[PDB]
């Protein structure tokens, strides 16, 4: 995407590093951040044997989808609402990750502006 | 099954069929015994083209050393019959 | 891929057997009407191979391309994968066009 | 052995050898199940450059 | 006019591109005649035994006998100790031995002194 | 079904092979149309892709450059 | 059984690309003496063939008709 | 150009001989003189093999520990365990973002 | 003329590939590996009078 | 892939003849990989097998 | 142990008092019965060996070798009676006597408790083999072959004898049990280095180690079929067995005295496999394949691990069976066409289909196809070598490739293609030849079901 | 394959073989029939342009650049007939070709089947046995003292003779033996 063009062809110092982020404190620009909550307990995911990569903040919808698939086994066309709910929750998680990326790049650009412009007003 | 076993009459008919579609040959005075050079007045390039047409007709190619000396339709029929194990 | 690749090979085998064990596409002419069931099967197999939606190859290939597009991956590898995806349709087109379209190019004893 | 005439009536058609003719020192290397030295449409040293 | 084809060891010069087949002298024609005569005499000698109804067994080929003998038993009597043969023998016979000795000895010295230091991660290594 | 060669003529066809070929081509096309009518998102995606530029600074937590 | 070859007087290059080849050769002073040997590939049941997109859409009409019937059944069934 | 008379005559003689030889490869009407239940397939190729294998697994293989190991079944909230009668409670009252 | 041997060879390849797929240790999987390799060798050179097939 | 291949295949009907490109030669002869790797390493290995190891 | 030795000795007057047309039948039947009796030695203990008496003992290493020897005698008799038909009655009985004496010496060699008795029988095996090669070999080279077979062995074994008596002067005994229980380390000295060399080089020559192997192609090519069978199947293993017994007194010297032999074995294994690719003689190819397999066995014994010892035992047994079968297969075609050139008789699958199947199975076991015991031994040795140093795989894997490349090569050269036109005396396979091939191949396959029976003491 | 080769190829033969190879490779390049016919007529015209050249040095050099042009412009993957030396069915049926002498080694039980075939086989063997010496005598008579010069063989010339060295040509296995 255009982010790769900005990081590789433009100034990389103004662009987020996907491997190393976030670098700014999570409570830096926010006055009050509510910690992300989880519905499914560790035991419930362990008993469902989901996968270590499926045990994210969307695991409860996946658990209901799996239970619905098992219960109506012959009718493999019955777990549509559960599949939709799990997909929607994953989509919201991805949107949150995009928001984190955009927040961190905006913070880093604002940091560069403030630091070098207070230097600019500090050099004369 | 596969193709029917080949016969001498079929080989001769197909050779004459191909020769009669050649523009440099009169269809009515063409015989199985007609020499390409003496009777039909062709040259070596026409003989090469006739050999190639026969190869296309029967789906197999004749080596140059053998092809050089097929100078009449009967010779071509005999060569094909001997190559493909046709006795009747 | 097992399904449609095996089907494509058997379609090729039927063509070869019909044309007296000929395997060169340059001597295969218009088989679209002469071998209708074989033509249908090879068309459907080539559509499955190229990822036509809601066919067997779609549910597999479609997802693989999306996953490569949406991963922290080598950029050259991703570009090469996309180019290979185009070349797949290219050689499927080559097979169909040369083996089934146009005029016959096989020996006259049909 | 792949370079020999395949339309000649060899005494050993698969080996493309004639009875009594002198045998190359490296026949078992050139039996045409093996190393081939036949001319190619594109020159050697030009295939090498393109491949490398 | 067109790019020229140059031959190599593993991609030889085609006959049609060979100038020797286009510059023909009477001695060349007579040499070709002699070659054909030799081939024909050998062919008749072979075919008189091949078609013999009373012949049963193997038609012994002196060329095959000569080839196998030259490849096996004629080699040592024709060997002469030469700087070229001496260096080739020394290299191809002894150099790989010291090369592999050095490689394996270096690897095992590293592994052994690394075992001594107690840093090799030998856990679950009970079969050897 | 005994079929003979024809020598420079179009081969003899049976009705069964024609009807089966047509039936299976039509089956493939109907399946594609039916699935696209019911499962279009699988081609077109179901969720909208957000535009990061339409996100305000307050909801992403960026101060107005003076702190 | 025992087929006989069709009469050779029918194979003509007229109306086929072989005629175009013949006229473009005559524009150069040349002639093609093998066109009638090739005419059968264009004459009869091989006179017309489909295009690539037409070959891809081999059974689209019947399948589309069946799909329309099925969606109409869906429309007229769900109102009970 | 063409055959020499000797070549053509030799080819004709060889052709005659070869055609008679090929004619003699044919068989007379008596040449091979030879000297002097519906579901039976599914009972001998399926039912019998599965009898032996089931007997072998049930009474010999499973007579030793850890020879046949299955991964435990998945347990979901709300399930009832057959073995003990235990009931797993449901899953924490979703926010219900409908 | 050897269609029965051909079907036997196909069945042998299928058995070796099933062994490969269902193997739980590396030795059994290697057995299936080499079995499918050998069956491939035998079926590629089916027409063993042809030099190209053996090559 | 479909459109470009179809266009290039339809241009084969034109009464025009041109000698092939070098890219075409690379593609058709399989990157020259079997022309080099099936001749050079095999020749050198067999040559050393006779000249050095045996003799 | 006398229940094996005395019937073998009784084989001699039985063949010398038999009717002129009954020698082969009697010898074959009674050698088979002796093999059946010897099959009872396979019941081994674990902790320690079966110590029958002060003179003879049986181990899990000795018993498979003894069974292989007793089984190889009837196969040699079956393979010998075809080309010895024109021979007189007395010379046929003398040939059978040579075979019986060889078996007797080998049986006593594999079970001797004391190292001097083992050495004496180990040398005694030389005389019948020499007589067989130089009296019933076909070509003029056999005489030279005999000389090469003799002085290579003695030039190695004469120092060993000296070392042996020297040891008994300082240790006080040469009984193997006493030697093993009272074993002491060898210090790092020149005297110890030369005593190590004297203890090892005879078995090295017998293996043969690469560089000391020139006698083997000559002797195996020029020998008659029974001579080649016993030379490859059993006699070579006399080296391996010997090493496995004598390395118990060579620690910790072997820790560094083994480097040149390991380098020679690995590189020469590559070298002999490569030599097999360019060989015009069919028997020479089999001989060089034996050299390569024995090089792998040398590596296994030199690295001194339980996995390597197990692999070496399995590979010794498997190679004995496979090499004997390959020699018999080549001899069938030799008796057909009276030439050992590999390219003379081609396309034999068309003319001899069942013999082609035998060829295929022998070639498969030669390249160690799983789950054959050939690959069991090879894989155990390769795993032990990898533990010794991870770079060894590079050579080992290379060897594997070359092995397959020549094995199938042989198979493709003699069985496939088109038949030679002028060779018209290729008769159908006899029941004797097919039975000989089967009696080679079936025990080899059955050993897969019970591999431990050949895995040795370290199992 | 059936004709004995000569010591060398004439200029006329070389020119004809070049014509055939060029036309075949052109057909490989020009897949379609009408286009191939057009360009083959152009090739034939370009080839006839020098049909009546008298200076053989000029004709030889023309042949040289024709060969050079062919080698530069040849098809890398020309069409090969399936049973031609480079074809996909070249030696496919060789494994089914069994020499006739093998029939002599059949068990008498095997020959009990097919009695008439083996009666005719005995007749053929008698013919070969009775003709061999006359064939050898004819070959000795007709061969110049300096040995044969080519591989051509003479026909039979008397009333009841057979062409010398005929058995293995006449008793070929088959092209489709099974
Ligand atoms: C766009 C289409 C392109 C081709 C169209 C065209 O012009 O055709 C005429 C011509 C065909 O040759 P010809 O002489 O007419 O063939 C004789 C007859 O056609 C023989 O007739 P025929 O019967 O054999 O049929 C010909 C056949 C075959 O035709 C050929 O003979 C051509 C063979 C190769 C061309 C195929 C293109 C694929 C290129 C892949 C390269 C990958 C990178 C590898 C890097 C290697 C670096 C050396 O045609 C086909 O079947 C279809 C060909 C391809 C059609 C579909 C192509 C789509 C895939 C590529 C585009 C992807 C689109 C989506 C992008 C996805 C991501 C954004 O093509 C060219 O001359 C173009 C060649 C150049 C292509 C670029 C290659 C990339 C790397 C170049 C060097 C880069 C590094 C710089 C130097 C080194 C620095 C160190
Ligand atoms: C895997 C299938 C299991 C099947 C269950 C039943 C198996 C019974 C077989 C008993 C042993 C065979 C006896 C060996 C000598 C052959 C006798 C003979 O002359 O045949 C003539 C006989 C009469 O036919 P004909 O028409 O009169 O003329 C024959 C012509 O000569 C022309 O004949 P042809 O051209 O048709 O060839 C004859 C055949 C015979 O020639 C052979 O090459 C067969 C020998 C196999 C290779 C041996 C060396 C390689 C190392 C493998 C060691 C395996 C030993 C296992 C224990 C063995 C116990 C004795 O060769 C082949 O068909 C192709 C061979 C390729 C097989 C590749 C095997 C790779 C590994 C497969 C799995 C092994 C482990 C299984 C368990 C793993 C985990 C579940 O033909 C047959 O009956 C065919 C033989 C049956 C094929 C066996 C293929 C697989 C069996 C391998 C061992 C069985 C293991 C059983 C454990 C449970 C599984
Ligand atoms: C064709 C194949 C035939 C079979 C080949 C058999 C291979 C046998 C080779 C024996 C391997 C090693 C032998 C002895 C071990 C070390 C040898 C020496 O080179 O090492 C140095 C020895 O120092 C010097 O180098 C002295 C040796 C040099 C004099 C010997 C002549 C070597 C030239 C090569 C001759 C070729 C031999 C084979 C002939 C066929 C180590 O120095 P140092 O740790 O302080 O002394 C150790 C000995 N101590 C402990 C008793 C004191
Ligand atoms: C560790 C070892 C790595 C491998 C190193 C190189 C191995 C060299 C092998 C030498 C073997 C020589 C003896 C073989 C006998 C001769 C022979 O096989 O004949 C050649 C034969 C016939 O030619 P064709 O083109 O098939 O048909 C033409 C006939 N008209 O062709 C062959 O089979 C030759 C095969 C040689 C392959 C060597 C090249 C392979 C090297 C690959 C290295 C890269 C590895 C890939 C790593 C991927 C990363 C995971
Ligand atoms: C197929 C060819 C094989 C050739 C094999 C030749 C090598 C055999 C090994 C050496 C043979 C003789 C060794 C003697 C037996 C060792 C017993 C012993 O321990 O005696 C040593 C004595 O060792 C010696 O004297 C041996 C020295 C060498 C004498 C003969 C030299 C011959 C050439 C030497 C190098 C060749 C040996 C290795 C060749 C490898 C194979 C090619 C110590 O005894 P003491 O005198 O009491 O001393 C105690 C205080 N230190
Ligand atoms: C498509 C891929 C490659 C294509 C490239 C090929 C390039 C070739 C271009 C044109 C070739 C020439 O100019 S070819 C130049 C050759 N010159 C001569 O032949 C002059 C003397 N003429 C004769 O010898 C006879 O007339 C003869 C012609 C043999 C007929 O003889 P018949 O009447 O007795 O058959």
């Amino acid at each position: 995407g255009a982010h790769l063009a900005r990081r590789y062809l433009g100034d990389a110092s103004k662009e987020p590093d996907p491997l190393r982020m976030p670098t700014f404190p999570p409570d830096y620009g926010f006055p009050e951040r509510k910690e992300r909550e989880m519905v499914a307990t560790q035991q419930e995911m362990n008993d469902a044997q989901l996968m270590l990569q499926q045990r994210d903040y969307c695991a409860h919808y996946l658990i209901q989808l799996l239970k619905c698939k098992r219960d109506s086994f012959p009718n493999f066309l019955a777990c549509k609402h559960e599949q939709h709910d799990w997909d929607y929750c994953e989509h919201l998680d991805y949107v949150k990750r995009m928001k984190e990326f955009e927040r961190e790049r905006r913070l880093l650009q604002r940091k560069k502006r403030r630091e070098q412009r207070e230097a600019e007003m500090a050099r004369g | 099954s596969d193709a029917p076993p080949l016969t001498l009459e079929a080989i001769k008919d197909r050779v004459l069929y191909v020769l009669k579609l050649y523009d440099k040959i009169d269809p009515e005075k063409l015989s199985v015994n007609s020499h390409f050079m003496k009777d039909l007045g062709l040259d070596s390039l026409d003989q090469v083209e006739i050999i190639m047409a026969m190869e296309d007709e029967f789906g197999f190619e004749i080596p140059d050393i053998d092809a050089e000396k097929l100078m009449c339709p009967q010779e071509i029929v005999d060569y094909i019959a001997d190559k493909k194990d046709v006795y009747e | 891929h097992a399904f449609f690749k095996a089907m494509l090979f058997m379609c090729s085998g039927s063509i070869i057997h019909s044309l007296n064990d000929e395997q060169d596409i340059r001597k295969m002419g218009g088989l679209y009407k002469a071998m209708p069931f074989t033509t249908t099967a090879l068309i459907i197999g080539s559509l499955a191979l190229t990822g036509m939606p809601y066919l067997t190859g779609f549910y597999s290939k479609d997802l693989i391309i999306e996953a490569v597009n949406m991963s922290y991956t080598n950029a050259w590898a991703l570009l090469m994968t996309l180019i290979a995806t185009s070349l797949t349709a290219a050689y499927s087109t080559r097979i169909i066009f040369f083996a089934f379209l146009g005029k016959p190019r096989f020996p006259p004893l049909v | 052995q792949q370079e020999r005439d395949p339309w000649y009536d060899w005494d050993h058609p698969d080996l493309r050898l004639n009875w009594g003719e002198p045998i190359h020192w490296d026949l078992d290397m050139y039996i045409r199940n093996r190393v081939d030295t036949s001319p190619t449409p594109v020159s050697w040293n030009t295939m090498c450059k393109h491949l490398f | 006019s067109f790019p020229k084809y140059k031959p190599s060891r593993l991609a030889t010069l085609p006959a049609t591109l060979d100038p020797a087949e286009y510059d023909i002298s009477p001695e060349t024609r007579k040499a070709q005649a002699e070659r054909l005569a030799i081939r024909s005499r050998l062919k008749r000698e072979y075919l008189l035994q091949y078609n013999d109804p009373n012949r049963l067994g193997v038609i012994e080929d002196p060329a095959l006998i000569r080839w196998t003998y030259a490849r096996s038993a004629n080699i040592y009597p024709n060997f002469r100790p030469t700087p070229k043969t001496s260096l080739l023998g020394a290299l191809f016979g002894i150099g790989p031995l010291f090369f592999w000795y050095y490689v394996f000895k270096t690897d095992r010295d590293k592994k052994e002194k690394l075992i001594q230091e107690g840093k090799l991660d030998q856990t679950f290594n009970i079969s050897y | 079904v005994h079929i003979e060669p024809r020598y420079r003529q179009f081969p003899q066809l049976t009705r069964s092979q024609l009807i089966q070929a047509e039936f299976f081509s039509a089956t493939m096309w109907f399946w594609i149309l039916w699935r696209f009518w019911h499962d279009s998102d699988a081609v077109l995606g179901h969720f909208p892709y957000p535009d990061p530029s339409q996100w305000t600074d307050e909801e992403l937590g960026i101060l107005p450059d003076d702190e | 059984s025992k087929m006989e070859l069709p009469d050779y007087k029918q194979w003509k290059i007229e109306g086929t690309p072989l005629e175009t080849v013949q006229e473009k050769l005559a524009a150069r002073g040349l002639r093609d003496p093998w066109g009638r040997n090739e005419a059968w590939r264009y004459s009869g049941g091989f006179a017309n063939n489909v295009s690539f997109v037409g070959a891809l859409l081999k059974g689209f009409k019947w399948g589309f008709a069946a799909f329309v019937v099925a969606v109409g059944a869906e429309y007229y069934l769900e109102s009970q | 150009s063409g055959y020499t008379p000797d070549e053509k005559l030799r080819l004709q003689q060889l052709r005659e001989l070869r055609r008679r030889w090929l004619k003699d490869q044919e068989l007379s009407p008596r040449e091979p003189v030879l000297p002097p239940r519906h579901s039976i397939f599914a009972v001998t190729h399926v039912l019998i093999p599965v009898w032996i294998i089931h007997y072998y697994l049930k009474y010999h293989v499973t007579a030793k520990p850890y020879t046949v190991v299955e991964r435990k079944p998945r347990i979901f909230p709300g399930d009832t365990i057959l073995e003990t009668g235990e009931v797993i409670p449901l899953m924490k009252e979703f926010p219900d973002q409908h | 003329p050897f269609i029965n041997r051909f079907f036997k060879y196909l069945l042998l390849f299928l058995i070796t590939m099933m062994i490969l797929v269902t193997a739980n240790n590396l030795f059994q999987l290697f057995i299936g590996w080499e079995g499918v390799g050998i069956m491939s060798f035998l079926l590629i050179g089916w027409w063993h009078g042809r030099t190209d097939a053996n090559t | 892939g479909f459109m470009l291949a179809l266009e290039l295949n339809n241009t084969t009907y034109y009464l025009k003849f041109k000698y092939p490109s070098q890219t075409y030669k690379f593609s058709n002869m399989l990157g020259y990989y079997p022309s080099i790797m099936h001749r050079l390493p095999t020749y050198h290995n067999l040559s050393m097998s006779q000249k050095s190891a045996s003799s | 142990m006398l229940k094996i030795i005395i019937p073998t000795t009784m084989l001699l007057p039985m063949t010398w008092m038999s009717k002129h047309n009954m020698i082969w039948i009697n010898a074959t039947v009674h050698s088979l019965l002796i093999s059946l009796i010897s099959l009872s030695l396979l019941n081994q203990l674990g902790e320690n060996s079966l110590n029958f008496s002060l003179t003879f003992f049986s181990d899990s290493l000795s018993a498979p070798l003894l069974v292989l020897t007793t089984w190889l005698l009837p196969l040699m008799l079956m393979a010998s009676q075809s080309h010895l038909s024109k021979e007189t009655t007395t010379r046929k009985k003398l040939y059978i006597t040579m075979l019986i004496l060889l078996q007797l010496f080998l049986i006593m060699t594999f079970t001797a408790t004391e190292l001097i008795l083992f050495y004496i029988l180990f040398e005694a095996t030389l005389v019948p083999t020499l007589i067989i090669i130089t009296r019933w070999g076909n070509q003029t080279e056999r005489l030279n072959a005999g000389l090469y077979f003799l002085f290579y062995t003695l030039a190695g074994s004469l120092p060993l004898l000296v070392a042996l008596v020297y040891i008994q002067n300082t240790t006080g005994s040469l009984n193997f049990l006493i030697i093993h229980y009272w074993s002491h380390p060898l210090s790092n000295s020149w005297s110890n280095i030369f005593m190590w060399l004297a203890c090892i080089m005879a078995f090295m020559v017998k293996m043969p180690l690469y560089g000391l192997h020139l006698w083997l192609p000559k002797a195996h090519v020029e020998a008659p079929i029974a001579g080649s069978m016993v030379l490859a199947a059993v006699l070579l293993k006399l080296g391996g067995y010997g090493m496995m017994r004598i390395t118990t007194i060579l620690n910790p010297l072997t820790n560094y005295m083994a480097y040149p032999f390991l380098m020679l074995s690995m590189w020469g294994m590559i070298m002999t496999s490569s030599i097999c690719l360019r060989q015009t003689d069919l028997k020479s190819l089999i001989a060089y394949s034996s050299v390569s397999h024995m090089a792998l066995v040398i590596v296994a014994i030199m690295i001194q691990t339980p996995w390597s010892f197990m692999g070496a035992t399995a590979l010794m047994i498997a190679h004995g069976l496979t090499s004997s079968m390959l020699f018999c297969l080549a001899n069938t075609n030799y008796e057909r066409v009276h030439s050992r050139t590999m390219i003379l008789a081609r396309g034999l699958q068309t003319l001899l289909p069942l013999m082609a199947t035998w060829w295929l199975v022998a070639s498969l076991t030669n390249l160690a196809l799983p789950p054959s015991i050939n690959l069991i031994g090879e894989l155990f040795i390769i795993t032990a070598s990898f533990s010794w140093s991870n770079i060894t795989i590079i050579l080992m894997g290379m060897n594997m490739m070359i092995t397959a490349l020549y094995s199938l090569y042989m198979l493709i050269t003699t069985q496939r293609g088109k038949y030679t036109h002028h060779i018209n005396n290729i008769k159908p396979s006899f029941t004797r030849e097919n039975a000989l091939m089967a009696l080679h191949i079936l025990p080899l396959l059955l050993l897969t079901l019970n591999p431990k029976m050949i895995l040795g003491p370290l199992y | 394959a059936f004709s004995a080769p000569a010591a060398y190829l004439t200029h006329q033969q070389k020119v004809l073989r070049l014509y055939k190879r060029a036309l075949r490779h052109l057909e490989s390049w020009c897949v379609h029939r009408d286009k191939y016919r057009y360009f083959a007529c152009l090739m034939r015209a370009r080839f006839d342009e020098h049909k009546n050249e008298k200076d053989m040095v000029k004709a030889t050099q023309l042949l040289r650049q024709a060969e050079e042009e062919f080698w530069y412009g040849q098809h890398p993957q020309p069409y090969i007939f399936p049973e031609s030396p480079g074809g996909t069915s070249y030696e496919r049926y060789e494994c089914y070709k069994v020499p006739e002498w093998c029939l002599d080694d059949w068990h008498p039980s095997e020959k009990a089947m097919y009695p008439d075939y083996f009666a005719k086989r005995e007749q053929w063997k008698r013919l070969r046995r009775e003709s061999w010496e006359r064939e050898v005598k004819q070959l000795q008579e007709e061969t110049p003292p300096g040995g044969p010069r080519t591989e051509a063989l003479p026909p039979a010339r008397k009333e009841g003779d057979l062409p010398p060295l005929w058995w293995h040509i006449v008793t070929r296995p088959r092209e489709r033996p099974m």
